[PDB]
């Protein structure tokens, strides 16, 4: 990606943020077990 | 917001580029906004010093 | 299985290096060289900060242990406020010390101890009222009896043998030091013979039995051939001979818990209370509880609490504080030379009392010393969802979070075990 | 604290003992929450129970 932008004179960031999906479901076995199971699809996590 | 939210830092002027390799499967789009270094705070620390 | 990558099959190695959690800065400002947090994932296609997000997931289907490999150092100097090091209290009351921290061999410990109650002395110690002489806490590695003839009941030479021996205590009636929270008494040398009671509270009235025998005057020997005891320092101090009662007036007022532990009793003693430890100068070497955690499972009967410290520990080792012993058989010569060289008589502010000399060096030195550390922890239990981001801890023997840890590596060897879960 | 490393929500069964929480980095949970409100309900008239 390349962004051209309007000049500013105190230093700045960029926040661009990909739409991902990021489920997660939880699994609750019996009697205080709970297990959560995560995904982000294009960014690797969980 | 089911994202990934990624921040680059921006010198007083011009333009930038990100980003290496991946995957890319159920991509959705993106989400573009320029912040100010000095408003935005470090999260991933108990105490953000700066 | 690691993301983005081919499946990797077997063993493999993970290493937890420290240089990599200063790439990760933003997750660390408050974390110290032995409580940082670094990343598993090393691949250049990312930077260290988005590779943290990946994780590592061993297959589910068995139990992966792991071999870990731990590689420290830590720069820990000898006398410190965080391992209890430089605490002190003399009663005559009860007026705590401290010590300057820093690394220290054992005799100049001692020195700084000397040099600490003469200061707090000083400090209005003397203003209400209190002969110089009157100060009744010495540190002297002596033994008040060579050449201590028993018929004349007098040491015959006019001045105490300057030799090492061990190092002890010297209490006057009434002065006496009791130090519980400290470890001083590790590298000069006594520990309780009954500990995990209340503490080490030797004083005075419980060094009976070993008072020190008076010096006979060489002068006055030679003069007019009689014999008696040094009731004067030449300076103007007395030596407190007729002092402390129940006790033959051919014998000073102070102490000297070695010689009252030899040449007493054993059973009513200071020996029964107390016994003889060679000095380690390292206060005692401790152990560092390795904790982790991330990877390693929960080992048996332990539970991750709040506190930083008192994380679950992983594994254990020795602490890298190695006393090791040098010999010099002119210490006493050696000691002159630095006092002569020191230009100041700080160290040594009575240099003509017989009993407040300041003591000699003992002829085996044993300054500690920092060497790297390489152990095997064996088999740990792992996970099967090793994480990007993780927390290694290094904490003392009582949880304490030990912030003096430099270069603490750690190198983890997956394997299978059993199967299932 | 919501995605600092140092600091996590370890709720967990008691026999599990696993974290049932993960979070990494980059997942604004506090925008998350602002979006959601704003998409969800109107925002105009304040709540007072919460901010």
């Amino acid at each position: 990606m390349t962004f051209e932008m309007d000049p500013i004179n105190e230093p700045t960031l960029l926040y661009v943020l990909f739409e991902v999906f990021d489920v997660a479901r939880v699994h609750q076995p019996h009697r205080g077990v709970i297990e959560v199971v995560y995904l982000r699809t294009p960014f690797s996590a969980g | 917001l089911s994202a990934a939210n990624m921040l680059y830092p921006i010198p007083p002027n011009a333009t930038q580029l990100p980003i290496p390799s991946r995957n890319w499967a159920a991509f959705r789009g993106w989400s573009l906004t320029r912040l100010k270094q000095r408003e935005t705070p470090a999260l991933g620390s108990p105490f953000d010093p700066y | 299985r690691y993301s983005m990558l081919p499946p990797l099959y077997d063993t493999t190695k993970i290493y937890l290096i420290d240089n990599k959690s200063s790439d990760i800065q933003t997750l660390n400002y408050q974390n110290d060289h032995s409580d940082y947090l670094t990343t598993i994932v090393q691949n250049s296609d990312f930077t260290p900060l988005e590779a943290s997000n990946h994780s590592i997931e061993l297959d589910e289907r068995s139990r992966w242990g792991g071999n870990l490999k731990t590689i420290l150092y830590t720069n820990l100097p000898n006398i410190t406020q965080h391992m209890f090091s430089n605490s002190f209290r003399v009663k005559m009351e009860w007026f705590p010390l401290r010590l300057p921290e820093g690394n220290f061999s054992e005799t100049m410990v001692i020195d700084l101890m000397n040099n600490a109650i003469v200061e707090l002395y000083l400090a209005l110690g003397r203003q209400e009222g209190v002969k110089e002489e009157d100060i009744g806490v010495k540190i002297d590695t002596r033994n008040f009896s060579l050449g201590y003839d028993p018929q004349t009941q007098l040491v015959t030479p006019g001045v105490y043998t300057n030799e090492a021996m061990h190092a002890d205590i010297v209490l006057l009636p009434g002065c006496a030091i009791d130090f519980t929270h400290s470890r001083l008494n590790n590298l000069l040398g006594i520990r309780k013979r009954f500990p995990y009671q209340e503490g080490f509270v030797i004083s005075y009235e419980d060094l009976k039995g070993g008072n020190i025998p008076a010096l006979m005057d060489v002068e006055e020997f030679n003069k007019s051939k009689t014999v008696r005891a040094l009731r004067e320092d030449p300076k103007g101090r007395s030596y407190h001979v007729g002092e402390d009662p129940e006790a033959r007036e051919n014998e000073t007022a102070y102490r000297s818990w070695y010689l009252a532990y030899n040449y007493g009793d054993p059973e009513k003693g200071v020996r029964a209370t107390t016994l003889l430890t060679t000095g380690d100068v390292t206060c005692g070497v401790e152990q560092i509880y390795w904790s982790l955690p991330d990877m390693a499972l929960d080992p048996v009967t332990f539970k991750a609490s709040l506190k930083t410290s008192n994380y679950p520990v992983v594994g254990t080792e020795l602490l890298p504080l190695v006393p090791r012993s040098f010999y010099n058989a002119q210490a006493v010569y050696s000691q002159w030379i630095q006092e002569k060289t020191n230009q100041t008589h700080v160290f040594n502010r009575f240099p003509e009392n017989q009993i407040l000399v300041r003591p000699p060096a003992p002829t085996i030195t044993s300054i500690s010393e920092n060497k790297p550390s390489l152990t095997d922890h064996g088999i740990v239990p792992l996970r099967n969802r090793l994480g990007g981001v993780q927390r290694v801890t290094l904490t003392d023997a009582r949880r304490r979070s030990c912030p003096y840890v430099y270069k603490s590596l750690g190198i983890v060897t997956p394997q299978v075990l059993s199967s299932r879960t | 604290y919501y995605n600092s490393g140092g600091n996590l929500g370890v709720l967990a069964g008691q026999s599990s003992q696993l974290n049932a929480v993960v979070d990494l980095q980059d997942r604004n949970t506090e925008l998350s929450y602002q979006m959601l409100l704003a998409n969800t309900t109107d925002r105009s008239r304040y709540f007072s129970m919460w901010n």
